[PDB]
């Protein structure tokens, strides 16, 4: 929705309209999470929500980084160095509920 | 459906209107052989389902139908399967909603007049005697020669045809004579003459079982039995100014009568006097609880009996009479607001509720044994009332679980069909039974 917290409410509740372009560099951790600590009239219901909204963030920028390093080592070791009746159900019991009367 | 008929159809291309009603027609007189349930399940959702006004898109191509199906009717002057099946078509379309016909009935009186000794005109008599029944109370300020007219031919017709019209008729009458007019002192001398004609036939009879005269006038008997049966059925005048005088507790005169009868020589009788005694026990069904009537049903349901129009007819009372308490039920609960504050909190009552269960668990057992019979139409019979029976629960399934599983093993697809899917809702509900008895 709407708020400089609404990416971790989303990341908390829905979780899969959350774009690869939002998770990568939309909120810096070392503020965000600062900024949840001491904010007014925060209940601990919603802190709690957030908290694993913020843990998912993180286990996401997790995975991507792995992905890319993954992908940068794999091409770094290239080079070029020149040098019938099969199958039917018996009869029709088993599919063709009779009409009542 | 709602976009292949019931659309409003504009005042022009008439032909298109026209074919339109002749394959409504068409569909309604083929199913006639099956039932009409499902074509008043469709109208009532499509009616229902569109409640608000939005400018009401069924209401008006249903009555432009209706009415167009009047006009045509007229028109018609003079092949009878369109006829029959219009009229079919309008009976339909009075039962899902009453108000649709009211200003045809005019229209529709003449043919209740007079018609011919052909089979298809009696099905055309027996329905518009139904619109008739259904429509007449709802009518904005009725005329009274209309009324008038309308008794006088309903008697005109009572006493001059067959069964069937009969029975259809004077339902008719009575619900006319009870809800709008009020001169019943009609069919109070009506039923004095019916009553006063078979009584003298019992007196003349309880001394001179070997006289003649009877063996004569036999359709007079007959016909007087069924009446007086179709009579205290639909229509109770023991109350209190049918007499016009201190009672004489008639509904127990004419059961005495009735069940004298029973006990007689031919057959022919006998069947016409079981049928009063349906007919009576429709409107009282305490009657049901005195022992001459016990006794009566559990000899002819058992003890080998070589009459096999007597466990048919037997076997209809309890079907018809199971029937018509249901819908009696249902259609006197939906109108609860007009009652509900004049009826007490502190007394619950069951004998008017317990009544309908009680009454099998005196036939019942008998009625199971009936599925070993050698003819078909018993057999039929008594799986009809079994599963009349169990689809309101009044009796505990699974102790007619092993004949509803015999019953699986008949010729007629029909038969089976119908035992089978009883099965299996009984099953769906109550996991263990089956295991039971198996």
């Amino acid at each position: 929705k709407r708020g400089p917290l609404a990416k971790i409410w989303l990341a908390a509740h829905w979780d899969k309209k959350l774009t690869k372009a939002h998770v990568f560099e939309c909120n810096l951790e070392s503020s965000v999470e600062s900024i949840i600590s001491p904010k007014v009239k925060m209940a601990l219901r919603t802190s709690g929500h957030l908290l694993l909204g913020v843990v998912r963030i993180y286990h996401r920028k997790a995975k991507y980084l792995l992905a890319d390093c993954n992908e940068a080592f794999i091409k770094i070791k290239m080079a070029f160095r020149p040098g019938i009746l099969q199958e039917n159900d018996f009869g029709d019991f088993g599919m063709d509920d009779r009409e009542i009367m | 459906f709602q976009k292949l008929w019931f659309t409003p159809t504009p005042h022009n291309d008439k032909e298109a209107m026209t074919r339109k009603i002749l394959n409504i027609t068409d569909v309604v007189a083929a199913c006639r052989d099956t039932g009409y349930d499902w074509f008043e399940q469709l109208l009532q959702n499509l009616l229902k389902s569109e409640e608000d006004s939005s400018y009401k898109p069924v209401k008006k191509a249903c009555t432009q139908l209706v009415d167009n199906l009047v006009e045509h009717i007229l028109k018609y002057e003079e092949n009878s399967g369109r006829l029959v099946a219009c009229i079919t078509t309008l009976f339909l379309f009075s039962k899902i909603r009453p108000q649709l016909m009211v200003k045809h009935a005019m229209t529709m009186q003449p043919y209740l007049t007079t018609k011919c000794s052909t089979q298809n005109d009696f099905m055309v008599i027996c329905n518009v005697a139904k619109i008739l029944e259904l429509v007449v109370p709802l009518m904005e300020h009725p005329s009274e020669t209309f009324l008038a007219t309308i008794e006088e031919d309903l008697m005109k017709l009572i006493i001059k045809y067959g069964m069937t019209v009969v029975q259809h008729c004077v339902s008719c009458l009575g619900a006319v004579v009870n809800k709008v007019t009020q001169n019943f002192k009609f069919v109070w001398a009506c039923f004095n003459r019916y009553y006063g004609a078979i009584s003298k036939l019992k007196s003349q009879h309880q001394e001179d079982p070997n006289n003649t005269s009877l063996l004569t006038n036999k359709p007079a008997l007959l016909r007087s039995l069924f009446t007086v049966g179709a009579l205290c059925r639909h229509f109770d005048f023991d109350l209190e100014d049918f007499k016009g005088n201190s009672k004489v507790n008639i509904k127990d005169k004419v059961l005495e009568l009735l069940m004298y009868f029973t006990k007689h020589s031919d057959e022919e009788v006998q069947t016409k006097a079981i049928i009063g005694l349906g007919f009576a026990f429709i409107q009282h069904p305490s009657l049901m609880f005195e022992q001459e009537v016990k006794n009566l049903y559990n000899n002819i349901l058992s003890d080998k009996n070589s009459s096999v129009n007597l466990k048919i007819q037997v076997l209809k009372n309890l079907q018809t009479y199971l029937q018509e308490e249901d819908t009696r039920m249902q259609q006197a609960d939906r109108d609860w607001k007009k009652v509900a504050k004049q009826e007490d909190l502190k007394e619950m009552g069951d004998v008017s509720s317990g009544m309908s269960s009680s009454i099998m668990q005196l036939y019942l057992k008998q009625v199971l044994e009936a599925f070993f019979h050698t003819q078909s139409s018993v057999r039929h019979f008594a799986l009809n009332v079994i599963a009349l029976t169990l689809n309101q629960g009044l009796i505990h399934p699974v102790q007619c679980v092993p004949y509803l599983i015999a019953m699986g093993t008949d010729p007629e697809p029909a038969m089976r069909n119908k035992a089978d899917q009883q099965l299996v809702e009984i099953d769906k509900k109550y996991a263990g039974f089956i295991h039971m008895k198996a």
